[PDB]
């Protein structure tokens, strides 16, 4: 009874010092910038071999391997330069749902339905790629993970939770809690000290991973959020949202900069990822369709319309010479 | 209650500063974002 | 990781021998296998090749028409037939297993051998018959009669060291690429037709014989061999 | 006068043939026959139907060796897309899980291959007969006369396919009837029922007359003015018969008509 | 180019080839998901997620059981969906009622079809029988509902029970037909705890869907 108004009074307090700090806009200092125009981009290489909708996608350090997942319950490697293929990895589990790549090129992650992330060798003296060890814990579903280092990865789950795991013993060292919904989407910063996710309550929080601490919360949005972006240098988000919209947060200013959106969009989000520069900005759409943004001016620069379905998956090279597309169709696409 | 207590001690600054940082972010970097013949390996 | 041969013995001129190997301890059925050849005086030669899948198989300028090479998978096993046997067949025959893709090493493992009794091509250099020399650094060198860059940024030199009594070992593969296993102590460069290789800190263990490989064309050509004396 | 069936024809094989690239989203294995029926009826309609205009205006000649045997390919091969159609649609509405199993790229190839094979057997030797005999290719004047060929060929042609496409419409109509037995469900039953037999029925119609005709102006002789006669008027029938079957098997699905709408 | 490369576009073309064997048997099996309330008698109807098995005339048939706002996107591939209901207590058929509509006008499912399963019939027959507790006491509009002229009822039941088992039926089924402009049907079933015919009734209707299907496919509807 009484803590309820303490609460609404933090709250209040909160809203009145986000309100002291907006003395200015992105819409009104990029006047002086110039458009980046029209920005044309071409199918390059067509990968085939899946039979299923595909739904994760991750790229190498090299800029030349690629992961992807479908429901057929297979694992594919590609060399994306003469679409060769270098491994098949069968899957205990048919409904996968996510895939990640280590840094060092070793080890490969997913999960799905099934409540459990394994993780795959890669280099083995006896040539065959064999299961390391599955992670268990969680009670809901697997939305996303990935690699901190080899013996360290960050999980999220629909139970509301985040964990940090020790993959050397499969233990769990801090778990996160304070979402009231399913966590979709996860995103590391470059300095491997923080990580953002994304939950059906429409929020977002910044997480401590020392100390397991929540630091940040964000809202906005009217609906779930399925992806989460992060900025290059460390300091901004990138979120989208089944209602149509993105939306651009800062962790210094607390609050939100720029709205993406458009009158003739009335379909969902399924994914956001950024350039090496950060000029442009990317997302997936349910129109069949993948859309291209300037994030300075919240313009559209151009789209890539060469799938037949919803556009499940997105990422981009570390040297930025490269965009990979995935689609329920069940084929892949590199673009430049 | 403690975790709007906890999240009101944080030291914000202008919103114009943070987005001068992040154009200048963007401005810095230009030339070597390769999407913004010999060269391209595809 | 285990690989036996078997088969051998003295023959006749004009007679006939048909060689057998084992694999053990790996998916025998995705590599690749080659047979080598090494004769008392003269190093290292290449003799077949056969794919994973049966699909291709080259065989030496000295051996076609006269040799046959087969695979069987489900016993992980392998053939060699040989007919019309002369003289200048008597050496000691290696099995290696290779395996090709991106990043891949395709000459990580020798045999042991057997041994049998009887009664265009680039040529890589090499000219120094010992180097007499622990503590000290070691600097040997080869030499090929065409460039061994190719298009694609790649180079394919080998380097192989043969212990007294022992099996050659992989030591650098395409020149920069340190094998699974050896210490940092090995290194090596070049660029075009010069080769280099660079040994910080020799051992009791670094005597040996050393050899150059070129994998551009086949047939595969091997150099005479420089033998390091402690 | 009577060239608008031709330019008609023309724009309805061609309407046909691009409503299945640029709309995309077409199953192969049952959209792609549909191609190649209407590029046969488009070369019906190119290398037939203007030259029998001419003969018309003259009433004379100038040819006919060649293009006696065009139209006899050509029209064989239509009646062999009918027939394998109709082929298809029993298969894939009885036993329903199989034809589900086996549809693919290598059963549209195949049919075509097949098609088109056996259209080319009867045309081969029109013109080496006629070359080595003017008499069996001029009478009295282009028409063809042997009866090695009007009583054996035109059997195969068109009296076989007629008894596959009777036997096979029965058979598709009992079926049709019984699954009914056991709400939209049945409601969508009764259309299909309908279409098979305006197709056929329109089959019948347009094809019957004129091999009738033929074999009676063959094997009755009989007054041979009044066969000739009957048979100038019957001939055309069997050519206005080459822009419907490109239409009656395409506008009953709402994406045609959509596409069709929006196109033309 | 270089032999290692040929090696490699070897090795892609025997993997493409695995890649193409497995799916010709993937494609032989059909589909199903199986949805439900507590107390329905989910797992008696056949006999993170739970399977099962079971093949009727040479046909394999493969049921999910999870176990709904997210989730349910990775079922828009399956042939058809089951839903199980219990018929004999009232005080819960709005939450079914509205689980069904909740499931039949979702965006993803728009083209599956659903197979209706009413549950536990011989307690609904006992309770309409011993009259202890009426349905007007919840359902205002049933005591103006007439038993219609078309009915087919069982030989040897009372006409008190198909009333309300047709009740019941009419309740679920109205939902159904105000919209889907025939994209997918709906297919209600009785049922109890101690039939088997169940399993037929899979079959059939999964025939039907297919035959639909091709129908659609040669532009006959
Ligand atoms: C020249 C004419 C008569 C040839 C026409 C081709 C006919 C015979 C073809 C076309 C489609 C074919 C069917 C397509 C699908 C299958 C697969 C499997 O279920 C068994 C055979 C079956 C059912 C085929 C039988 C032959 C078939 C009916
Ligand atoms: C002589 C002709 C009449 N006109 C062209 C069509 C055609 C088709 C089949 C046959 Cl057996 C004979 C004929």
């Amino acid at each position: 009874d009484q803590l309820r108004q303490e609460a609404e009074q933090l709250k209040n307090q909160i809203r009145d010092a986000r309100k002291a700090c907006a003395d200015a806009t992105l819409s009104q200092i990029t006047n002086n910038i110039d458009p980046v125009g029209r920005i044309q981009m071409r199918t390059r290489r067509t990968l085939r071999g899946h039979l299923a909708k595909i739904y994760a996608m991750h790229w190498g350090t090299d800029s030349r391997l690629l992961v992807s997942a479908s429901q057929d319950g297979k694992l594919i490697i590609w060399d994306s330069y003469t679409t060769n293929k270098v491994h098949a990895i069968p899957l205990r589990s048919s409904w996968v749902m996510t895939c990640a790549y280590a840094p060092s090129g070793n080890y490969v992650a997913c999960g799905g339905l099934d409540n459990i992330c394994s993780i795959y060798n890669l280099k083995t003296r006896e040539g065959n790629v064999r299961v390391s060890r599955e992670l268990a814990g969680h009670t809901g579903y697997l939305s996303c993970c990935r690699f901190l280092d080899d013996n360290q990865i960050v999980t999220s789950s629909g139970d509301t939770t985040c964990a940090l795991w020790d993959i050397e013993t499969g233990q769990q060292t801090t778990t996160f809690t304070g979402h009231t919904g399913d966590v979709m989407s996860l995103s590391l910063a470059p300095d491997t000290r923080l990580f953002v996710s994304g939950a059906c309550d429409a929020s977002a929080k910044l997480w401590d991973v020392r100390e397991g601490m929540c630091r940040q919360t964000f809202t906005g949005h009217e609906s779930d959020i399925n992806a989460i972006c992060f900025f290059p240098n460390g300091n901004a988000f990138a979120t989208g949202s089944d209602d149509a919209t993105c939306r651009l947060f800062d962790l210094r200013a607390d609050q939100e900069l720029m709205t993406y959106s458009h009158d003739n969009i009335i379909c969902g989000i399924t994914s956001v990822s950024f350039s090496k520069s950060g000029r442009l900005l990317l997302a997936g759409y349910d129109d069949f369709n993948c859309n291209v943004w300037d994030a300075l001016k919240a313009d559209r620069a151009g789209v890539l319309a060469g799938h037949d379905n919803r556009v499940s998956c997105l990422g981009v090279t570390d040297d930025g010479m490269a965009v990979a597309t995935g689609s329920w169709d069940s084929f892949l696409k590199i673009w430049n | 209650v403690e975790q709007l207590k906890m999240e009101a001690n944080i030291d914000r600054i202008k919103v114009s500063k943070a987005a001068a940082d992040l154009m200048a972010y963007c401005e810095a970097h230009a030339k070597e974002d390769p999407l913004l013949a010999s060269e391209n390996p595809f | 990781v285990q690989l036996v041969e078997s088969g051998g013995g003295l023959v006749q001129p004009g007679g006939s021998r048909k060689l057998s190997c084992s694999a053990s301890g790996f998916a025998f059925s995705s590599f690749g296998m080659h047979w080598v050849r090494q004769a008392p005086e003269k190093g290292l030669e290449w003799v077949a090749y056969i794919s994973s899948g049966s699909g291709t198989i080259y065989y030496a300028d000295t051996v076609k028409g006269r040799f046959t090479i087969s695979r069987d998978d489900p016993k992980n096993t392998l053939f060699l037939q040989m007919t019309s046997l002369r003289s200048e067949d008597t050496a000691m025959y290696y099995c290696v297993r290779s395996i090709y893709y991106y990043g891949s090493s395709p000459f990580d493992f020798w045999g042991q051998g057997t041994t049998l009794t009887v009664s265009s091509d680039i040529v890589m250099t090499q000219a120094t018959s010992s180097v007499p020399v622990p503590g000290e650094s070691v600097s040997i060198s080869c030499r090929s009669s065409k460039s061994l860059l190719h298009s694609n940024g790649n180079t394919y030199l080998y380097w192989f060291l043969q212990r007294p009594g022992q099996s050659p070992q992989l030591l650098i593969y395409r020149m920069s690429n340190l094998a699974s296993g050896v210490p940092d102590r090995f290194s090596g460069s070049g660029s075009g037709t010069a080769f280099t290789l660079t040994i910080s800190r020799l051992e009791a263990e670094d005597v040996g014989v050393y050899y150059c490989m070129q994998h551009l064309e086949y047939p595969l050509t091997f150099g005479a061999g420089t033998k390091l004396e402690l | 006068s009577i060239v608008i069936i031709i330019i008609m024809t023309i724009g309805g094989n061609i309407l046909v043939i691009m409503a299945v690239s640029m709309e995309k989203k077409l199953h192969n294995a049952t959209n792609y026959f549909l191609m190649s029926l209407a590029i046969a009826d488009m070369l019906v309609g190119l290398l037939v139907m203007p030259l029998s205009l001419l003969a018309i205006l003259y009433d004379y000649v100038w040819l006919c060796p060649v293009w006696i045997s065009l139209d006899v390919l050509f029209s064989t091969a239509s009646i062999m897309h009918l027939c394998a159609i109709s082929l298809d649609r029993y298969v894939a509405v009885r036993s329903p899980v199989e034809h589900s199993r086996f549809n693919s790229r290598t059963k549209a190839i195949m049919k075509i291959a097949i098609v088109w094979a056996i259209s080319i057997g009867v045309s081969v030797p029109i013109p080496v007969i006629g070359l080595r005999d003017e008499e069996k290719v001029f009478v009295n004047t282009c028409v063809l006369n042997d009866p090695n060929f009007v009583l054996i060929g035109s059997f195969v042609a068109f009296f076989i396919p007629l008894t596959i496409m009777v036997i096979t419409y029965c058979l598709t109509i009992y079926v049709l009837r019984r699954q009914a037995l056991m709400m939209q469900a049945i409601n969508n039953e009764r259309k299909a029922s309908k279409v098979l037999g305006i197709v056929f029925f329109v089959f019948l119609i347009m094809w019957c007359p004129f091999f009738i005709t033929n074999i009676l102006s063959v094997l009755c002789e009989c007054n041979q003015k009044l066969m000739e006669k009957l048979l100038n008027v019957f001939v055309w029938i069997g050519y206005v018969c080459s822009g419907i079957n490109p239409l009656v098997y395409t506008l009953f699905n709402k994406i045609y008509r959509r596409a069709f709408s929006n196109y033309l | 180019v270089s032999a290692e490369d040929k090696a490699a576009a070897e090795r892609s073309k025997m993997i493409d080839k695995n890649l193409r064997e497995d799916g010709e048997k993937a494609r032989r099996t059909l589909r199903l998901l199986l949805l439900g309330a507590d107390n329905s008698g989910k797992s008696t109807i056949v006999k993170g997620i739970f399977e099962t098995k079971f093949q009727v005339d040479k046909v394999n048939f493969h049921m999910f059981d999870v176990g709904r706002r997210k989730w349910i996107q990775c079922f828009n591939d399956v042939t058809a969906i089951i839903f199980v209901v219990d018929s004999s207590d009232y005080n819960r058929l709005q939450e079914a009622l509205n689980d069904f509509k909740s499931i039949w006008n979702n965006r993803w499912l728009r083209t599956i079809s659903v197979i209706l399963f009413l549950n536990k019939q011989d307690l609904l027959a006992e309770k309409v029988l011993a009259g202890k507790s009426k349905i007007e006491d919840y359902f205002p509009e049933f005591a103006r509902y007439t038993t219609p002229e078309d009915a087919t009822p069982e030989p040897g039941e009372d006409p008190r029970v198909t009333r309300a088992k047709y009740f019941i039926r009419k309740e679920f089924v109205d939902i159904s037909t105000a919209s889907g402009d025939g994209r997918h049907i709906c297919y209600p079933h009785f049922t109890c705890a101690v039939d088997t015919e169940n399993a037929r009734r899979i079959f059939n209707d999964c025939k039907d869907i297919i035959l639909q299907m091709n129908l659609r496919e040669y532009n006959l509807v």
